[PDB]
């Protein structure tokens, strides 16, 4: 817990590109944790921030960096519908089979929410469409039991 | 008589009964009101360009104007000419002995799974020495969509099949009555019948009325219009 | 301290500040109250305040000793301390009418938007306030930030699978983590109220949950993890409401040399640029001045009116009142110099100071023009003449009234001890005043009166 | 108890702000629901008004929302109380031989002194900084 | 008692023991609540926020609450002390007492310069006696209204006092001078006198309650302090 | 004025016969026939 | 309903009265517990 690297995790959060930038000089710490264990990579990625992911990756950030659950930037960024960061991520190594301790994988939060585009991203970087969690669910179950058409024809493809 | 010290009298007294009356008239709400009979104005809202229905212009009435014009001093009562949207659980009698089912068996899974849990914190009060962690615990919040209550799981079949609120009901928004049907020159409309309260001027009223609905205005969906088909004060004005 | 903070990190920071104030102000400070848990813009573990008492006005003599100084030693002291904003300040002098200076402004959500796309205007305002110094200073919300919290799913075909109910499942959960209200009992003749919780170390981290058991319908003990699923997310810990909309609080003051009117005038630009759906409304001191503006001016419109209708009857013309009435700046002038020399304010204290001035000089205008007046009228004097014997008769006893009342408001000028602040501003005000309202008077009357009367034959 | 700012606002914030109508003389309305489970929400009225009539309006409209909050809001109770914040004084209570905690001394206030300052001649309000006791059942789950 | 909480029975096992509260749970008398941690000078702490009555007397009320607070003394536990943190009473002792040495040094500065300048006791003592009775009228006239002795109440009559000495140095001066310059007796002198200045008292009366009068119909917060001011003075004037 | 209205009787005995309660019998009639409000719900912000 | 007079006292008659602090004009309190369950309070103001 650096005095720079919790400045880099509030910029990141609220999305101050210059701030960054200016952290990424000094070397502040982009491996800094909250008590949670988000990364400013996790924080970027949930709040949607297209820049700074990118210029965090350029610095050595842990792209498949795990918080305390087990979840990494793409099961956020694929959580909340921020395709752009998905690809990116993902052009960038991320795991795109990663599983928290749920066994909750990013095709699954990315299917519940009915992210179209980005259900499509993951399986072409080669998303495990029969992964199941620790209820046994897939994806497919996720989409027929929250009742949506479109999704279902193109998980359906066992 | 002053109408402030009535209304006190009266709903002390009414206080007394509450708990004698039903559960259900308990939860739909009494109200005592101190108002005139007659309706000091009508408050319209149309679309023009003919974007919502009767039962959309209404539960935006409900949602986004009524509250605030109930509030403004003077207005003893405020009628909705028209119904809020409620989740309407259309249950099929058919499909629910299908799966032997109830209406008692849908009360209980919509209680059981619309609601909304406190659940306390991680590293709350009294805490152990040494605690860095402090965070809310998130459990189960309110449905916010018809989805979500057709995707209510009433039960698990022997065979391992799965019967949604869905499969033995039809899932819409809607009024939460349907008795109240209002037009403007025969087109779709609803409103705020607005009665003055006990004493209160009408004149200072229905210009807190125009400047409390000038405040709603700028924020409308497009097609959105406020139209005046009855007002007793404008003669009162022109006469003097 | 920073959001997610806990109880015993706040403890450690006022145990620090308590420690300053006994140590380093020893000879100032009889207590320090210290209260972990409570803050004024939104409470939690995260924050609290530490309410300091001092000793004697007697027991702590000069400026060196006074709130002013020891607030600003502290303030600097504790711009040291690791990660918390930790900063003294004094109390209003009504606490009950709040702190009371700037604008109090509401941002609102007007269509449904919610929390986060209510937050993301809130931040456009914020950025753009920020390109204005020149107008605007310190323009912040007045609430909390969104900070991490711990989602967890109860998995509903699990637990029917199973034999676990919901109800047992959410009452062991909210019993348990957050407490729970069960009924009363009687403690020594006194009713007092029943908690069951769960003991601190089993509801403390996410490894915890697990380790709680509910009974199934067939017998067996089944654990939360076999029926439940958790992530991290972030969401509020204090959601604000104005008149039954979602709602953030903006304060903020307008910059050096510039009025509030005009700071509120650019929100208002700047909150009109802001996404579809998003509205404001001016609480508080701010809504007061927004209705209760025009009055100020309007009402001494009817008192400039009244003045000079009094004076028209007094003297019987409607020119001769122009002499009285010229008088009102003479008076003003000084007690402008008096403050301004002082480095006090106009504040209610100088201001009706003003008005006794003013009204004590004009009083002092309509006898000497009264005299004069009757000289002309009865005695058939000269003008000039009527002014010369007028002003000679009336020097006595303007300046007996002047020396006395300038003597006697004296020591609340000098005076520094308890109540001294509203003291200065009562006495550097009409003192000042009054040294000018005497001195020109004598001299500027007459000439009023005569440049008045030729003016008007 | 263990509420959510959400839970809280959803329950009973907003359930308690559509039933504040046909109160008379109010200007505005504000509130804050919070994480510690509290809900405050002041209701600012016009200059002249009589505050016991305000509050009694107030207090009216409330009463017949509570039985459209939770069983758990009910049981606790929601407080209506005109919010003239000026204090004459505070008294502070402490312990300086070590033996007793400031819950001790909260209900030691609130049995032996409480009472007594309230009843004493043109005192208007007494505020305990704490509460009178608790019976605390502390749950060990291994044993459950 | 927390004896007989934990002897409430949970179960009876098969082989005959009894599951107790005490068994599964740790039982004590508690807090409420454990959010606030309060503390005076690393001590444990509590106290009561005691708020005055309306109408009420604060000097006599903060002296009411010591004299029971010293009752109670002897009952105590050890260790237990009371403190005062916060109170207005020494500094709202204070401001009274300031303001009211000030209007009697006011007197004495005129009884000092009306020797000065007319140079006997005779007409020294006339507005000696005249302000006093201005001002305790004044007082008389604050209780008609409703108004409370406070910070602001009394120093409008420490603005006020130049207004009352003026009116006694103004009316005794001008008889001492049609007295000199003239050589009328005292009772001639001053119908003479009081005939060059009562209209203009009149006049001046007039023109200070328009000065003044306006200053009580600010509204809102600033307004409310505004008006504690300009009754005082008006009032003070008028007997003046 | 009066108007029809369709009056019917629940057996007690035939119910209690069957082993069918006389809640479930008027919760599944009212409910049905009738209405009932469960509890709140929120739609686009605001509690219905 | 059914509690005796000392159970009512401790649990409403004192529970009101010390809420029954600063109100205007109030001369004196007196009240009564009974073995009924019925509490009586009643608060006299100063004439006027
Ligand atoms: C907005 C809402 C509405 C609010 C209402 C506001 C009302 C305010 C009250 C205003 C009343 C003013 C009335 C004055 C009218 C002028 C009358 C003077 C007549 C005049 O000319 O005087 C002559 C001698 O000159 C002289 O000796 C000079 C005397 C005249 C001085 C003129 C200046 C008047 C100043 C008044 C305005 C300022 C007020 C505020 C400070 C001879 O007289 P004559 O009758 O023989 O003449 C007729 C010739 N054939
Ligand atoms: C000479 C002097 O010092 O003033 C003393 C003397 C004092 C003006 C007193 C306040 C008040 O009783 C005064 C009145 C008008 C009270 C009413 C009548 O009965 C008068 C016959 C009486 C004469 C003067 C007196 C007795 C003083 C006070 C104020 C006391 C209050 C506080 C809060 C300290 C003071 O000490 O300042
Ligand atoms: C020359 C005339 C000039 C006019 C002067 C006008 C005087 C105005 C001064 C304020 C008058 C009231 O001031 C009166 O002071 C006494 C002080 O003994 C107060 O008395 C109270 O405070 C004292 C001092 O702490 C306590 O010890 C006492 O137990 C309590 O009763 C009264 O509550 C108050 O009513
Ligand atoms: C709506 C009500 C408010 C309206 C505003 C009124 C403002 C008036 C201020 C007071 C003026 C008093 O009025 C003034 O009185 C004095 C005496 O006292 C009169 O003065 C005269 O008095 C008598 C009258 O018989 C004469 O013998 C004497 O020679 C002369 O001095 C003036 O002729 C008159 O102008
Ligand atoms: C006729 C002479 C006496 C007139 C009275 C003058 C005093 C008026 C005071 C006005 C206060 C509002
Ligand atoms: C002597 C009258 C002074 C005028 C006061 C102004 C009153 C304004 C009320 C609207």
């Amino acid at each position: 817990g650096s005095d720079l690297g919790k400045k880099l995790l509030e910029a990141a959060r609220a999305g101050r590109d210059d701030e960054v930038r200016i952290l990424m000089a000094n070397g502040a710490d982009v491996n800094a944790a909250d008590v949670v264990g988000w990364t400013p990579l996790h924080l970027a990625a949930y709040w949607g921030h297209l820049e700074i992911v990118e210029v965090l990756l350029k610095n050595g950030a842990d792209v498949n960096a795990y918080d305390t659950l087990g979840s990494t930037p793409l099961h956020l960024a694929a959580h909340f519908g921020h395709l752009e960061i998905v690809e990116v991520l993902l052009k960038n190594g991320a795991d795109v089979n990663a599983k928290d301790d749920n066994g909750i994988t990013p095709l699954h939060l990315a299917a519940n929410r009915g992210h179209l585009e980005i259900v499509e991203v993951l399986l072409k970087y080669g998303a495990d469409v029969n992964a199941q969690d620790k209820f046994g669910k897939t994806a497919f179950d996720i989409s027929i039991n929250n009742g949506n058409e479109d999704l279902a024809e193109i998980l359906q493809k066992l | 008589t002053d109408a402030d010290i009535a209304q006190v009298q009266v709903q002390n007294k009414l206080q007394l009964a509450m708990p004698l009356l039903p559960q259900e008239v308990q939860q739909q709400g009494v109200s005592v009101e101190k108002s005139s009979s007659s309706f000091l104005m009508v408050v319209g809202v149309i679309n023009t360009d003919g974007t919502m229905t009767q039962e959309d212009i209404s539960d935006y009435v409900a949602a986004n104007m009524k509250d605030a014009i109930s509030r403004t001093s003077g207005v003893g009562d405020v009628q909705l000419f028209g119904s809020q949207y409620a989740m309407r659980i259309w249950m099929n009698p058919n499909e629910l002995n299908k799966f032997q089912l109830t209406p008692v068996d849908v009360i209980t899974a919509i209680k059981a799974q619309n609601a909304q849990v406190a659940a306390g914190q991680l590293g709350g009060t009294p805490p152990v020495k040494g605690q860095q962690l402090n965070a809310s615990i998130i459990a189960q919040t309110r449905l916010t969509s018809t989805e979500e209550f057709g995707k209510i799981l009433l039960k698990v079949n022997q065979d391992g099949s799965r019967v949604l609120l869905r499969d033995v009901a039809k899932i819409e928004l809607g009024g939460e009555n349907y008795d109240i049907i209002a037009e403007f020159n025969g087109q779709p409309a609803s409103g705020l019948g607005i009665k003055l309260a006990t004493g209160a001027n009408a004149l200072d009223t229905a210009a807190a009325i125009r400047a409390e609905l000038a405040k709603m205005e700028p924020f409308f969906p497009s097609g959105l219009k406020i139209v005046y088909p009855y007002d007793t004060t404008p003669f009162v004005k022109i006469s003097i | 301290l920073p959001a997610g903070a806990t109880q015993e990190r706040t403890q450690k920071v006022l145990n620090e500040v308590t420690h300053y104030y006994l140590t380093k102000e020893k000879n100032n400070v009889e207590s320090v109250f210290a209260v972990n848990g409570f803050g004024f813009a939104g409470r939690g573990q995260n924050t609290g305040i530490a309410f300091v008492s001092l000793k004697d006005w007697a027991d702590r003599p000069g400026e060196e000793n006074k709130v002013e100084a020891i607030t600003m030693r502290a303030t600097r002291a504790f711009s040291q301390i690791k990660d918390a904003m930790v900063f003294a300040f004094n109390l209003p002098a009504i606490v009950e009418l709040g702190t009371a200076t700037g604008f109090d402004f509401e941002l609102i959500d007007q269509a449904g938007l919610g929390h986060e796309k209510l937050t993301q205007a809130r931040n456009q305002l914020l950025a753009e306030a920020a390109k204005h110094p020149d107008m605007l200073t310190s323009v912040r919300p007045n609430g909390l930030e969104d900070t991490p919290q711990f989602k967890i799913d109860i998995d509903q075909e699990k637990a029917q699978a199973l034999g676990v109910s919901i109800n047992d499942i959410n009452t062991t959960l909210g019993a348990a983590w957050g407490g729970s209200y069960v009924n009363d009992f009687i403690d020594r003749g006194r009713v007092k109220k029943v908690y069951v919780m769960s003991e601190a170390k089993y509801r403390m981290l996410p490894d915890d949950i697990g380790d709680w058991y509910v009974r199934a319908a067939d017998g067996q003990m089944v654990p939360f993890s076999a029926f439940s699923s958790s992530r991290w997310e972030y969401g509020s810990p204090r959601l604000e409401r104005y008149n039954g909309l979602p709602s953030m609080e903006i304060l903020g003051q307008a910059a050096p040399g510039k009025s509030t009117g005009e700071a509120m005038e650019l929100m208002e630009q700047l909150a009109s640029k802001l996404p579809t759906g998003v509205g404001y409304d001016w609480t508080g001191m701010s809504y007061q001045e927004r209705l209760s503006g025009n009055q100020a001016p309007s009402l001494y419109a009817i008192s400039l009116i009244v003045v000079f209708l009094c004076l028209a009857a007094l003297y019987e013309s409607w020119s001769i009142p122009f002499s009285v009435m010229l008088v009102v700046p003479l008076g003003v002038i000084g007690a402008l110099l008096a403050a301004t020399f002082r480095g006090l304010t106009n504040d209610v204290y100088f201001q009706v100071g003003l008005l006794t001035t003013i009204g004590l000089s004009a009083k002092n205008a309509i006898l000497i023009v009264e005299f004069a007046k009757d000289l002309m009228d009865k005695e058939g004097k000269g003008l000039i003449e009527a002014t010369l014997d007028a002003v000679r008769m009336r020097l006595r006893p303007i300046l007996m009234t002047s020396l006395a009342f300038i003597l006697g408001v004296m020591p609340l000028v000098i005076s520094t001890g308890a109540g001294s602040g509203a003291q200065n501003a009562v006495g550097t005000g009409v003192m000042g005043g009054m040294v000018t309202a005497t001195v020109l008077a004598i001299f500027f009357v007459p000439v009023f009166f005569v440049v008045v009367r030729r003016r008007f034959s | 108890p263990g509420a959510d700012a959400k839970t809280v606002q959803d329950t009973v914030t907003q359930v308690i702000e559509q039933n504040m109508n046909g109160i008379d003389n109010l200007m505005y309305m504000s509130s804050n629901s919070d994480s510690t489970g509290t809900v405050q929400i002041t209701l600012t009225f016009e200059s002249g008004t009589d505050a016991d009539i305000a509050q009694v309006q107030v207090q009216n409209k409330l009463q017949l929302a509570m039985p459209l909050l939770p069983q758990e809001v009910q049981q606790q109770g929601v407080s209506v109380e005109k919010s003239s914040s000026s204090f004459l004084m505070v008294v502070g209570v402490i312990n300086t031989d070590g033996t007793m905690t400031q819950e001790d001394i909260s209900d030691y206030v609130a049995a032996n002194m409480k009472d007594a300052i309230s009843r004493t001649s043109g005192v208007g309000d007494v505020q305990l900084f704490g509460s009178q006791y608790a019976m605390r059942i502390w749950m060990n789950p291994n044993e459950l | 008692s927390t004896e007989e909480f934990g002897k409430i029975l949970l179960k009876v096992n098969q082989d005959g023991s009894r599951v107790l509260l005490r068994d599964v749970a740790k039982i004590e008398l508690g807090g409420e609540n454990y959010d606030i941690i309060a503390e005076f000078n690393g001590q444990p702490a509590s106290g009561l926020g005691i708020k005055l009555a309306t109408g009420a007397n604060a000097l006599d009320t903060a002296a009411a609450i010591r004299a029971e607070l010293a009752k109670m003394e002897p009952f105590f536990p050890s260790g237990l002390k009371i403190v005062y943190p916060y109170d207005t009473t020494p500094f709202v002792k204070i401001s009274i007492h300031e303001v009211v040495k000030t209007l009697v040094e006011a007197i004495i500065l005129v009884f000092l310069v009306m020797y000065l300048f007319l140079q006997n006791f005779r007409a020294t003592l006339i507005p000696t006696i005249a302000v006093p009775v201005v001002l305790l009228g004044t007082f008389a006239v604050l209780a008609a209204f409703g108004f409370s002795i406070n910070t602001l109440t009394m120093f409008g009559m420490v603005l006020a006092i130049g207004l009352l000495v003026d009116d006694a140095i103004v009316v005794v001066e001008n008889v001492e001078r049609v007295m000199a310059e003239e050589g009328l007796p005292p009772k001639e002198a001053t119908r003479k006198s009081m005939g060059q200045i009562q209209g203009a008292l009149v006049g001046i009366a007039m023109v200070l309650s328009a000065v003044f009068v306006p200053m009580a119909f600010f509204g809102g917060s600033t307004g409310a302090i505004y008006r504690q001011f300009s009754i005082t003075i008006v009032s003070a004037m008028a007997l003046s």
